[PDB]
DNA sequence: CGAGCTGTTTGCTGGATGTTTATCCCGGGT
DNA sequence: ACCCGGGATAA
RNA sequence: UCCACCAAAGUUAUCGCUUUGGUCAAUUAAUGCAGGUAAGCAACAUCCAGCAAACAGA
C-alpha cells in the first residue's frame, strides 16, 4: 500500500504535513491516478491545487489542478473514468474518497472525511485513510467556513510519495 | 478554364486583430442602415413618382448608377467636382434630391457622415439590382397568371355554375365536364388573348376588367411587341421593359383584395447583414489609412489586420489553384473568406439499364422520407429477426433550431415584443403610397430600441429591457451552473455535500458569492463585461462577503449583469450552419456505418411540397447532399407502396385511436386514428392464436420498406414494375 | 404526406445572379 | 510652385 | 407550443405507445470532418415565394 504526503501552505506560510495510506490493492486504478497526480508523472498534479471547499466537521476537498474552484481537474486515463468498486465505505473518519458529479463521473477531485458519512456510501469511491498529520487535517478544517468557503488561501504546495 | 468560386466560414473573434476590431463593427452597422434606408428610400422614390404621373419613365431607372446615387444621397461627404458629372447621373441626383427631404422628415433620418463610401455602394447596388431582377424573372408570370384568373372571375362562375347544376341535379362527372366547356375555356381562350398583348374577344369580359387590361397594357409602348409573342418569354428575355407594368400587376392584384406579395425587394431585418469589404474598404475605413492601395500592396493590407497563414485564408481545391483574392463577407460576427482561381482584374430505378441495376444488387438501401421521420431506412438483407433498420427523425435535425428558438421566446424583453407588435399593424410589401409611408414612419418610430436590441453584440446598450429582475444561480441534475438560463460550467464536485437543511440560512445566500466567483472567471462571460462593470460587480461581491443577506446587493448586481441575458443573435445564426452540417455529416457516417461505405441508396419520389401545418423538409437538400457525399442515389415511385401488406399483398387500415400527438391540441382534439401503425384485411395474417383475432400489425414506413424491396425485386428478375404497383 | 384568415421579428427550405481595381483633377494649404 | 485629400468615372 | 442517440420486452418487422438498460460538450463556447503531433477535404451574401413559434387583430 503506497504512501503519499501533501505539504499544505495558507497565505504561503507552512502549516503541517498530511500522510494518507493507499487501498492499492483494493482500489488499483484510483489509487495509481491518486499517486500519478500527487507526483505529477505526467507533467500535471495537486502541486498547486487549492482546497477550494472546506466544510468544518464535514469534508475537506482539493485536487483541482486547471481551475482552482471545481469545475475543473482530469484524470490520467482521461477526463473522467467510471466508478471501480466500493470495497470500502465511509465507515471512520479521515477517509480520503474521490468527488464527482454523479455515477462514473470521477476526476482528479478527492475529499477528506471528518465524520462518519454512511449515506454516502455506494456513491463515492473509497480509496485511502489518513495516518499521520490528521492534527494538521483538523488545522486545515478550522479554517472552513459551512458555505465551504476558506478563511485563507490554502493549497497543496507540494505533494510526493513515501 | 472556367471560374469557380468557394466560401471558408470563420468567426471574427478567432482571427481578427482586437485594434482593428471596433473600426469593423461600426461599419457593418453604419452600411446596414446605410442599405435599408437605400431600399426604403428608392421605394419611397418609385411610389411617389409613379402615383404622381402615369408617364413617368420607371423603366429606366432600375439599374445599378440610379442605386448607386441613391445610397450615395444618403452619406454626407465634401462636395466634388461637379462639372464633371454625367448627364445621366445629373438627372438621377436630381430625382433623388426632389424627395430626400420628403423622405428625411418622414424617416426622421439624419445622414451618416462616411468617406469614401464609393466601394461599399457600388457592392450593394449590385446586389440591390441582381435582386431586382431576380424578383421579377421569378415572380412576374405567376403573379400575372394570378391576376388573369381574378379578372376572369373563374372562382364565382365555377361556384355559381355548380350551383346551378347542383340544383338541377345533374352527375358531378357531368358538372365537370360542363364547367370544363363554359369555364376553364374561355379562361384559356383570355389567357392565349392577353399572352400576345391582343384584347380578349367581346363577352369574355365585362367593361372594368376590359379597361383594367387596357389600363395595364399602356405601361408598356404602343408599338412594342413581345418577342416570340409569348409576354412570359419577353419577360425573360427583355426584363426591363416590364418593371413598371410589374408594379401595375401589383396594384391590380391589390384592386380586388388578393394578399399583397412584395413587388419592390426591401431589407427589413434589424440584425445587421453581411457585407463585402475589400482592399480599399479595408484601407480606407478599417485601417484608416489616407493614401491609394496598390495590388503589389494588397496582401501586406490585410496581413496588419488578419493572419493570412492560418487555415482559412491559405490555398485550397484541386492543385492548390483556389487563391484568396482579398474579399471577405462579414457581418460584425461571422466572417466568409472567398478563393477563385482567376484574378479580380477586369434517375428513376424503373428506367434504369440492365447493368447498372444488376450491379447494385445486395447494395440498395430503400428509404421512405416521411414528415417526423425524415429517413426510414432498410437494408435488402433485413430480416424479422436481422433488424437492418435506420431512423433519421425530424428532431436529431432540429435539436439545436427548436433550443434556440425556445431560448429567444423565453428571453424576448417586453419591449421588444410590445414594439414588433406595434409595428406589425403596417403592412410593407403593399405597393400603396399612404400605406408604405405609415410603415416608414412606425418604423422610424421604433427602430432605435430594436437596433440596440439586436445590435447588442457590438452596438451601445443603454435600455433596462429586464427591470426588477433578480436572477439567482442554480445549478441541475448534470451539475451544469446557469445564472437564470445561462449556461456557466460543470462542477465536477458538487454531489460531494453534508446533510440538508443545516442550521444558519444565510448560508444560502453566501452561496451565491461562490457562484458568482466560478462565473467571473469564465471567459465568454469575462469578455461581455467592460472593466467598471467587472469593478462594481466585484465590490458588490465583497459588500456580499460583509453582508451576505442583504439583498440590495443581489439586485444591484443583476441589473449590472442584465447585459448577459441580451442572446448574440449573429452568433446563433452562424452556430446553426455549424450544426447542420456537423447533422449531415453524422447521417452520412451513420449510413456508412450501418450499411456499408459502398451502399446504394434508393429514395422516395415524394416531393414534399411546403404543407399548412408542418415544417420545412430537406427533400432536395437531403438528396443533394446525399449525393455530393458519393452516395449513388435513385427515385423509387412510391403508388400504391403504403397501402397493401407485403406479408399478402393485402389493404391496410387506420385502425387504433391515440390521443392527439401534439399535446397543445389535445384539449380542442383530445383523440385521432393513429397514422403509422396499420392492420391488415386477410384478418389472419399470422399464425394467430385465435383469442382475439391478432391480425398482423405493420408500421407504415416499414411495409412501405418492404413495397419498395418488392419493385426492386421484381425490376431485377423481369425488368418490370410489379402489377399490383403499376 | 398527414393534419386542422390578415400584419412584424425570427428561422428553415427553395430559386436566381455575383464574389475590384486604375485614373483624373479640383478644393485647399504652405 | 508643390503637395494632401476625396469625389467621380470607367473596364 | 413539448420530443438527443443505441438496445430489450408488452409484440406479431407494433405506433410522436408504454416499461426498462446504456451513452452526453452541458453550452448565449468555436470556421466543421478525420490524422493523432505534420500532410487533405468543405460555397457564401443578398433578395424573393412558401411553411413553424411568439404577439395582435378578423
Ligand atoms: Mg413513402
Ligand atoms: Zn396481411
Amino acid at each position: 500500500m503506497s504512501q503519499v504526503y501533501f505539504d499544505v501552505e495558507a497565505d504561503g506560510q507552512p502549516i503541517g504535513r498530511v500522510v494518507f495510506k493507499l487501498y492499492n490493492d483494493i482500489v488499483p486504478k484510483t489509487a495509481e491516478n491518486f499517486r500519478a497526480l500527487c507526483t505529477g508523472e505526467k507533467g500535471f498534479g495537486y502541486a498547486g491545487s487549492p482546497f477550494h471547499r472546506v466544510i468544518p466537521d464535514f469534508m475537506l476537498q482539493g485536487g483541482d489542478f486547471t481551475a482552482g474552484n471545481g469545475t475543473g481537474g482530469k484524470s490520467i486515463y482521461g477526463g473522467k473514468f467510471p466508478d471501480e468498486n466500493f470495497k470500502k465505505h465511509h465507515d471512520r473518519p479521515g477517509l480520503l474518497s474521490m468527488a464527482n458529479a454523479g455515477p462514473n463521473t470521477n476526476g482528479s477531485q478527492f475529499f477528506i472525511t471528518t465524520v462518519p458519512c454512511p449515506w454516502l456510501d455506494g456513491k463515492h469511491v473509497v480509496f485511502g485513510e489518513v495516518v499521520d498529520g490528521y492534527d494538521i487535517v483538523k488545522k486545515v478544517e478550522s479554517l472552513g467556513s459551512p458555505s465551504g468557503a476558506t478563511k485563507a488561501r490554502i493549497v497543496v504546495a507540494k505533494s510526493g510519495e513515501l | 478554364p472556367s471560374k469557380r468560386v468557394i466560401t471558408i466560414k470563420t468567426t471574427i473573434k478567432g482571427i481578427w486583430k482586437y485594434d482593428y476590431r471596433q473600426p469593423l463593427y461600426d461599419l457593418v452597422h453604419t452600411t446596414n442602415l446605410l442599405v435599408t434606408h437605400t431600399y426604403a428610400f428608392t421605394k419611397y422614390i418609385f411610389l411617389k413618382e409613379l402615383a404622381t404621373d402615369e408617364n413617368f419613365a420607371f423603366n429606366e431607372l432600375i439599374t445599378k448608377d440610379f442605386f448607386v446615387e441613391v445610397f450615395l444621397s444618403l452619406v454626407s461627404a465634401k462636395a466634388g467636382n461637379s462639372e464633371r458629372l454625367k448627364d445621366t447621373t445629373k438627372r438621377y441626383r436630381s430625382l433623388i434630391g426632389k424627395h430626400k427631404d420628403a423622405y428625411f422628415e418622414d424617416a426622421k433620418y439624419t445622414p451618416i457622415s462616411l468617406a469614401y463610401a464609393q466601394q461599399i455602394a457600388l457592392y450593394e447596388c449590385a446586389k440591390v439590382q441582381t435582386a431586382y431582377f431576380n424578383n421579377m424573372k421569378a415572380h412576374f408570370g405567376n403573379r400575372l397568371r394570378a391576376l388573369i384568373n381574378k379578372l376572369f372571375k373563374k372562382k364565382e362562375k365555377v361556384e355559381s355554375l355548380t350551383k346551378e347544376m347542383e340544383a338541377n341535379n345533374f352527375s358531378i362527372k357531368e358538372i365537370k365536364q360542363a364547367i370544363r366547356k363554359n369555364v376553364y375555356q374561355p379562361c384559356n381562350q383570355v389567357k392565349l388573348a392577353i399572352t400576345k398583348k391582343n384584347m380578349p374577344e367581346s363577352g369574355l369580359l365585362d367593361d372594368k376588367s376590359v379597361t383594367q387590361l387596357n389600363e395595364f397594357f399602356s405601361m408598356y409602348a404602343v408599338d412594342y411587341t413581345f418577342q416570340k409573342e409569348s409576354i412570359f418569354y419577353d419577360v425573360v428575355a427583355n426584363p426591363e421593359k416590364h418593371f413598371k407594368a410589374f408594379y401595375k400587376l401589383a396594384q391590380l392584384s391589390e384592386a380586388y383584395e388578393v394578399k399583397p406579395f412584395a413587388c419592390f425587394p426591401l431589407r427589413r431585418t434589424f440584425i445587421p447583414c453581411y457585407m463585402t469589404v475589400d482592399s480599399k474598404i479595408l484601407n480606407y475605413h478599417i485601417l484608416k489609412n489616407k493614401k491609394v492601395l496598390k495590388m503589389d500592396e494588397k496582401f501586406n493590407a490585410w496581413g496588419r489586420v488578419v493572419n493570412l497563414e492560418r487555415k482559412a485564408f491559405k490555398s485550397q481545391g484541386c492543385k492548390k489553384t483556389l487563391h484568396f483574392q482579398g474579399t471577405l463577407e462579414t457581418d460584425g460576427v461571422g466572417v466568409s473568406i472567398l478563393k477563385q482561381n482567376t484574378d479580380t482584374n477586369r434517375k428513376y430505378i424503373e428506367k434504369l439499364e440492365d447493368a447498372e441495376l444488376k450491379q447494385t444488387l445486395g447494395k440498395c438501401v430503400l428509404m421512405d422520407p416521411g414528415r417526423r421521420d425524415l429517413l426510414y431506412c432498410m437494408k435488402e438483407t433485413s430480416r424479422a429477426d436481422k433488424k437492418e433498420i435506420m431512423i433519421f427523425t425530424k428532431n436529431d435535425r432540429s435539436k439545436c433550431s427548436r433550443h434556440f428558438r425556445r431560448l429567444r421566446k423565453l428571453l424576448q424583453p417586453s419591449q421588444i415584443r410590445e414594439a414588433e407588435t406595434y409595428l406589425s399593424g403596417f403592412a410593407t410589401k403593399s405597393v400603396n403610397m399612404e400605406k408604405f409611408v405609415e410603415y416608414i414612419q412606425a418604423r422610424a418610430s421604433v427602430k432605435d430600441i430594436l437596433y440596440e436590441y439586436y445590435g447588442n453584440e457590438t452596438a451601445k446598450s443603454i435600455t433596462e429591457f429586464y427591470p426588477e429582475s433578480q436572477f439567482d444561480f442554480k445549478v441541475d441534475q448534470k451539475c451544469n451552473l446557469y445564472y437564470e438560463n445561462l449556461f456557466v460550467a460543470k462542477i465536477r464536485g458538487f454531489y460531494p455535500q453534508p446533510e440538508h437543511e443545516p442550521n444558519d440560512i444565510t448560508l444560502k445566500s453566501h452561496m451565491y458569492h461562490t457562484y458568482l466567483q466560478i462565473m467571473l472567471n469564465q471567459k465568454h462571460i469575462s469578455e461581455r463585461l467592460n472593466s467598471e462593470k467587472r469593478r462594481k460587480i466585484e465590490d458588490l461581491a465583497k459588500a456580499i462577503l460583509e453582508q451576505p443577506h442583504e439583498s440590495g446587493h443581489k439586485t444591484t448586481i443583476s441589473s449590472l449583469l442584465g447585459k448577459l441575458r441580451l442572446l448574440p443573435f449573429r452568433k446563433m445564426k452562424f452556430s446553426t450552419k455549424l450544426f447542420s452540417d456537423n447533422n449531415d455529416r453524422k447521417l452520412v457516417k451513420n449510413i456508412k456505418k450501418k450499411f456499408g461505405a459502398d451502399a446504394v441508396l434508393v429514395l422516395g419520389n415524394w416531393s414534399a411540397p411546403n404543407t399548412k401545418y408542418q415544417d420545412p423538409t430537406r427533400n432536395k437538400g437531403l438528396r443533394r447532399m446525399l449525393k455530393k457525399n458519393g452516395f449513388p442515389l435513385y427515385l423509387i415511385d412510391e403508388f400504391r407502396t403504403s397501402s397493401f401488406c407485403p406479408k399478402c399483398e393485402s389493404d391496410l387500415e387506420k385502425f387504433k385511436v391515440i390521443p392527439n400527438p401534439r399535446p397543445h391540441n389535445q384539449e380542442k382534439q383530445p383523440k385521432v386514428l393513429c397514422h403509422g401503425l396499420l392492420r391488415c384485411k386477410n384478418m389472419s395474417c399470422l399464425e394467430q392464436q385465435t383469442s382475439e383475432g391478432n391480425q398482423r400489425l405493420w408500421n407504415r414506413d416499414q411495409a412501405a420498406v418492404l413495397n419498395f424491396r418488392k419493385i426492386l425485386n421484381c425490376l431485377r428478375e423481369t425488368k418490370q414494375r410489379p402489377p399490383l404497383f403499376s
